[PDB]
This record gives structure tokens, C-alpha cells and sequence, in this order.
DNA sequence: GCACAGGATGTATATATCTGACACGTGCCTGGAGACTAGGGAGTAATCCCCTTGGCGGTTAAAACGCGGGGGACAGCGCGTACGTGC
DNA sequence: CGTACGCGCTGTCCCCCGCGTTTTAACCGCCAAGGGGATTACTCCCTAGTCTCCAGGCACGTGTCAGATATATACATCCTGTGC
């Protein structure tokens, strides 16, 4: 699941990221870095739909999620 | 023939700041998502909408955080980054603690 | 209207609406849909503005998400603006730190 | 088939006033959307504030001026007080 | 003229919980500040939550999930349950 | 009892509470609970707060409780500390914490 | 009567014990400089808006508020002041 | 005579300041800074005391702040002594400008 | 080549003292309590259809994996000097 | 005034980049089914608004002890000296 983060993708993101040299064990750390982002914006999503009571988060969720942590996202209903 | 270390990087680099296209393959993203979801709350349906924003705000996310990351193994004299960039990165922006 | 009234283009309507709905205060002045919608006009402006040029520089007529970021990290004072905004399908400009290039 | 408002309509409009030969995607168009809403919001939010700061319980234009200030870089807020201003004046022209 | 405070409840409280303990001028200012940054903090993520759910009230039921967005876990929790207490108890009495 | 905050044994007044919230513009009606929430939430939290100062206060050797033990308090718990992770306590001052690379050998 | 050159006044002795509090003990001599630099980025920013509130409260005094509320805007929120 | 060896009176200062919570810019100084940049912004103003106390709590707070970050820069390159380009890479990564 | 007394260095600490801030009691008023109404929000139940999931199979790129060697990381050393210390 | 750190040099060893081929599952297009979210009409509980009634909470005043200040003394250590 997570390892599905592959590699390569991992290594493209570091590339429009500005980077020329990767080592080893950024990939994995990279890993656990976006498991804390998602998890952070998802449970703060989550409890957007929980509280609106649907079984279906929506897009409007996560936007609101993004905003309570300063990651303000434009495109999908601001 | 065969290109010096380091050189299909810096042309990778101009490629991938030239295009806006996302660099993470839907499905295991998407895969990813629904398991960390499920942590939360069970039997639950996702917004194909509310997917992509998601790996639209987390894929920006991570760059931004490379760039910053890169320019600590850049302090550092180095070339290449590594998981103590990250830390420092994160740490300074106050992500982590 | 009073769009028209005010040589705007944006609704002066809606927006008078939307500040006595959305809980600003509990009594809302006849300028301030006015001076509102013509700060919200101005700024959309300066953005369509530099992303249209982008989009001429990119040699293109339709404005796509791309144009809106360039002509955005380019202003450095929009930049600051949208400083915690993260744009869907933005990309970023293109920039290589220096020690990184060839010898 | 509910009817979602939004400020497109206008937003091309103004495209229109600026770069006349020009036009705009679905996906920017969201964008351009988005964007009107979260500087209103920044905008009228702070507003409120100020009301508040000086137990008062109108947001006038005056109010919407000052926010702007805040909001704002040197510059951009230089050119938003003009547009505010003129607008305000002209509109209390016409009745 | 009248300057309202928390300066009493926080007294009863802090006398609750630390009796041969008292409060300097400043450290109670300081809290007196804690006091309202949190209340806007809550007050206004619940706001936002009846907003986003087209809904004219805030209920408990906001100024609760309002709670779990703001706080940290334990805190969170704790809180959470110290809350719908209180609520429970002053709806029977 | 007549005080709300009775009906609800606590000690922050809930008439209070009931006050702000409408006077403050955060949504055209409030309910009766919310008042009773928050006004007991913020208790809870002055509560958990007030007990760790005490504590700082205490090993200082002190009656009083001074920015200082609240800053000590506030930092040296994780929670409470990331609660309040972009504020500043007037005369807080800082946790001792010297960098390892700094010691002498 | 008019004021010139203050940020002097941020003497290096001053800068130092900030550093020190801040757990640095090997300070570079062209640190001061940039110290002040930052220092002034960082009034000019807090009092821009603490000005601004003041403006619009319709004053000539800057009251401890005006700053509390402009910090609070900045995202450095103060507490021990009012507010 | 006597003299401590260079970095041993550093660290006792540091914990000497690390103690206590006193103001560390004297006050006066301070102030005249004050009400020159405000002065620069609109003419003709005054200060409630306690206005320029808080400006300076601010103030002090975050330059701590910032000189804590400073010191890590100072560290992730394998040095012990800070300088502007760490300063810099701090304000940088805050997202300061 | 190192370590421990010799010494004086700063911090710790003990003391009493002198001070002013907290903590309290008294009394005066404003904001909350109490009781009542009238009105619209929201909750609930009743129908709808749209959006989401799901499962299936074809090429087709992308992931994987390995191989081989180049250059970057890192450690050691030494020079030159800037920054800490003291008066 | 000089000490010990910034940094510049070197020198080694291996961890990444490049690249060719071998292995997986991403993707697209196509249809199928029912969950849940969206919309509608109805009643009643709950909250705003209003008035009269009074003690909770405030300022105001005053009395004293925790803490700041001043100075004496005990406890810790760091570096310079001297000798084997
Ligand atoms: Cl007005
Ligand atoms: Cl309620």
C-alpha cells in the first residue's frame, strides 16, 4: 500500500522538486512524510463528512480540511 | 554511448518544472488514501473530486518540501539530499517538532 | 443594477447578499458591496491580466491553471498574496540552483 | 438540477476588458473562482474584525478599506483603495 | 469603568486544584488572555461548520467537532467528554 | 440553584458564554448546550493548565504562580504546547536545552 | 525633535544575550548586521499594522491593543496584554 | 593571573539567560527604534507604555525564536559558530521574506 | 604524557529585611435570570436519480531489477585567522 | 592577545546514476447495480425578542505577608603550576 509510493514517483516529485541527487533511505523517509500529511488533512476531512453526516467525503471536506492547516487548495470549489 | 552522472537529472529537472502534469500514478495514491481513511471511519466513499484534490494539495506539498529540503544539503556543501535535510527542513518550518 | 451604477463589472447584488448572510456583522453599509466588488474586480484583473500574457509568451489563447501560476510566482506581489495557496495543476517555474549546473 | 451560483460569468467579462482576444479553461475557470472567494473571505473576515476591535456593528466601506490595507501588499492595496474609492464615489453619483 | 475578566473563575478553579496557590497580576492577565484566544478559536471553527452545512445555529453539536479539529488528542478527548457532561447534567437539572 | 453554571456544576459562567457567542457574529441563532460545551471546555483546559503551573510553581519553591511556570508548564507538554505552538507568553523566557555539538569533551 | 540611526541602539552585547537565550554560542561577526536588518523587516511589519488599527480607530496613540491585534494578524499571537 | 578558555563563558551565559526571562534589548534604546519607524509610517503619534513593552515581548520572542533555527543551520553544516547565510536559510525555509 | 592538588573563579546558598503586590471585605450596579410568546429552523419522513463502486480483460507504458563504474560523501589534516575573553 | 574553529586540501571507498532488459499492474474502455445523497412537504421544538427583577461581579479601599533586595558564606571546577 504505502511502498505503492514507488520510487520513481518519489524520484520525479524531487526532480519539479529542484533535486539532483537522491540517496537511499529519502525514499522511505519521503514515506512517512506524506503518511503524516494525509493522515492530518484526511482526519481533519473525515471529520468534516462525520459531522455532516454523510457516508461520502467530498471534495468541499477536504478543501476545508486544507484550509484549517494552511494548505488553502484552488480548483475544486473554493 | 553514455551520458555523465548527473546529467539526464539536470535534464529531468527542466522536463518535469516544464510540465503540470501529476507525477504519482492515480491508483496506488488512490489506494493509499482509502487505507488511512478507513483508520477513521468505516464504509466510506470517496469523491473522485476529493481524491484529486487531495494529490493535487499532497503532491505540491512534497515538492515545495524538496526544494526546501534540497537547499539544506546545499547548506551542508553537498549535492545530494538526505533524510537529515528533511528533518531540518520540516523542524524549522515547525511540521515536525 | 448597481454595477452599472458603479461602472463594475462584478455583482454589486451578490455581494451585498453575502456579507449580511455570512455573518460579519449584524448591520452591513450601502458602500462597502461597492467598495468590495470593485477590490475583488481590480485583482481579478491584474491576475487575468499577467496570465493572458503568460498564455501569448506560452503562445496559446485559452488560459489554463499554468498561466495562473506563472503569471502568480512571477508578481512578486501577488506571490506573497497567494503565499499559503497552493494552485491545482500549477507546476513550479522553473528554476536550478547554480552548484547543481555542469563545470 | 440545482443551480450552483458562481462568479464566472463576470470573470469573463473583466477577461474581456483586458485581453479581449483571449479566452479561458474549465479547470483555470474553478481557479479564477476559487480565488474571488478566498479574498472575499480574507477580506470581509477581517472586516468583521476590526467592527468588533471597535465595538461597532457596522462593516462600511471604510471598514472594507482598512481590511484591505491589512490584506494587502503596498502596491496592489495602493491600486484596490483607488478602484474602491472611485467606484464608492461614482456609484453615490447615480441613484 | 466595568473591565470584565476571568479573573474569579480562573481563581475558583486554580483553588480546586493547587488550594495553598496564588496567581501574580501578570500570570493571571496571561491566562485571562488563554481564556479568549481558545474561545474565539472554537467559536469560530464552529461558525465555519454551521456555514459549511448551510445551517443558521451552533448547537453543541459544532462547538464539539469544533473541538475535535482544534485540540490535540488527549486534551481533545478529555475535553470532549468533560463537555457533553456538562450538557447531560444541566439538561436534567 | 439559579446559575446555569449550577445546573451545570461548573465554575465558568455560562451566562457569560451565552453573551459572546451572540455577540459575535458567528451565526444568527446559538443553541442552549454550546454555551454549556465551550464554558466547560474552557474550564477543562484552564484546569489542565493551571495543575502543570502549579507543579512548575512548586519545585521553584513557590506560593505564586508567575509566566514562567506557566511558559515551563505549556512547553514541557507536548499537547498543551502544540495547542499554543504560535503564541507567546510575556515574560515566558525559554526551555533549557543546550545543542549536544556545544559541550565541551 | 528628529531621530536618526536608532537601530544602533540594538547595541552587540544586546544581540548577544538574545543568541544566548536562543542556545548559540559561536556568533560570526557579520551576524549584528543582519540581525538588525531582520529586526527592522520584523517592526516594520508589526507596526504597519498596528498603525493601520490605529488609523482606523480614529487616534493618536498607539495603545497596547492595536499592537496585540496586529501580532495576532502577523500569526505570532501575544498573550499578557489584553486581547 | 586567570582566563577562561574561549566558548567556557558562552555556555555558562547561555544558561545564565536560559534561567530568567528578563528583557535582554534595554529599554530605552528600544524604544527610540520604535518611534522612528512609526514615525516613517504617519507623523504625530503616540504610545501607551505597555504598547511598546508588548512590540518588544514580540520582539525578543522571535529573534530567540529565530537564533534557535540560526543555531540548528549552524549545525547541519558540520560548524558550531552562526552566520548571516544561516540567518538567511531560516528565513528562507520559515517562508519569510 | 597525564592527572591531581594549588588557587580563585562563579554559582550556589543562608540569612534577615524591607517593600509592595495580592488577596480580602464592603458596598454599589449592571447583566443575567425568570417567565412568556410567536415564528421559523430544523428534524423527520417520503421519493428520486445521480454518482460511486465494481468487475472484467488489451495493449502498453511504467516498475523493476541488475551491472558497472564514476564522483560525491565523508573522514583526516593542517593552515590561517576571526572571535572570545579580559581590562 | 591567542586559541581553537572556519575552511581548503586531500584521499579513499561506495553509494547513486545511467542504461539495457525482464516483470507487473496502471490505465482505458464498457457496462451494471444500488447506495446514498439530493430535493420536498410538514409540524413542532427551540430560540430571539421582550420586561421586570436582584445578586454576581466589579471597583474601590485597605491590611500583610511572599518575594525582591542586600550582603554574608558555603560549594563547585576549571585551568595554570609544579613535579615525576
Ligand atoms: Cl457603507
Ligand atoms: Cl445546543
Amino acid at each position: 500500500n504505502i511502498q505503492g509510493i514507488t520510487k520513481p514517483a518519489i524520484r520525479r516529485l524531487a526532480r519539479r522538486g529542484g533535486v539532483k541527487r537522491i540517496s537511499g533511505l529519502i525514499y522511505e523517509e519521503t514515506r512517512g512524510v506524506l503518511k503524516v500529511f494525509l493522515e492530518n488533512v484526511i482526519r481533519d476531512a473525515v471529520t468534516y463528512t462525520e459531522h455532516a453526516k454523510r457516508k461520502t467525503v467530498t471534495a468541499m471536506d477536504v478543501v476545508y480540511a486544507l484550509k484549517r492547516q494552511g494548505r488553502t487548495l484552488y480548483g475544486f470549489g473554493g | 554511448h553514455r551520458y555523465r552522472p548527473g546529467t539526464v537529472a539536470l535534464r529531468e529537472i527542466r522536463r518535469y518544472q516544464k510540465s503540470t502534469e501529476l507525477l504519482i500514478r492515480k491508483l496506488p495514491f488512490q489506494r493509499l488514501v482509502r487505507e488511512i481513511a478507513q483508520d477513521f471511519k468505516t464504509d466510506l466513499r470517496f469523491q473522485s473530486s476529493a481524491v484529486m484534490a487531495l494529490q493535487e494539495a499532497s503532491e505540491a506539498y512534497l515538492v515545495a518540501l524538496f526544494e526546501d529540503t534540497n537547499l539544506c544539503a546545499i547548506h551542508a556543501k553537498r549535492v545530494t539530499i538526505m533524510p537529515k535535510d528533511i528533518q531540518l527542513a520540516r523542524r524549522i518550518r515547525g511540521e515536525r517538532a | 443594477t448597481r454595477s452599472s451604477r458603479a461602472g463594475l463589472q462584478f455583482p454589486v447584488g451578490r455581494v451585498h447578499r453575502l456579507l449580511r448572510k455570512g455573518n460579519y456583522a449584524e448591520r452591513v453599509g450601502a458602500g462597502a458591496p461597492v467598495y468590495l466588488a470593485a477590490v475583488l474586480e481590480y485583482l481579478t484583473a491584474e491576475i487575468l491580466e499577467l496570465a493572458g500574457n503568460a498564455a501569448r509568451d506560452n503562445k496559446k489563447t485559452r488560459i489554463i491553471p499554468r498561466h495562473l501560476q506563472l503569471a502568480v510566482r512571477n508578481d512578486e506581489e501577488l506571490n506573497k498574496l497567494l503565499g499559503r495557496v497552493t494552485i491545482a495543476q500549477g507546476g513550479v517555474l522553473p528554476n536550478i540552483q547554480s552548484v547543481l549546473l555542469p563545470k | 438540477k440545482t443551480r450552483k451560483e458562481s462568479y464566472a460569468i463576470y470573470v469573463y467579462k473583466v477577461l474581456k476588458q483586458v485581453h479581449p482576444d483571449t479566452g479561458i479553461s474549465s479547470k483555470a475557470m474553478s481557479i479564477m473562482n476559487s480565488f474571488v472567494n478566498d479574498v472575499f473571505e480574507r477580506i470581509a473576515g477581517e472586516a468583521s474584525r476590526l467592527a468588533h476591535y471597535n465595538k461597532r456593528s457596522t462593516i462600511t466601506s471604510r471598514e472594507i478599506q482598512t481590511a484591505v490595507r491589512l490584506l494587502l501588499p503596498g502596491e496592489l492595496a495602493k491600486h484596490a483603495v483607488s478602484e474602491g474609492t472611485k467606484a464608492v464615489t461614482k456609484y453615490t453619483s447615480a441613484k
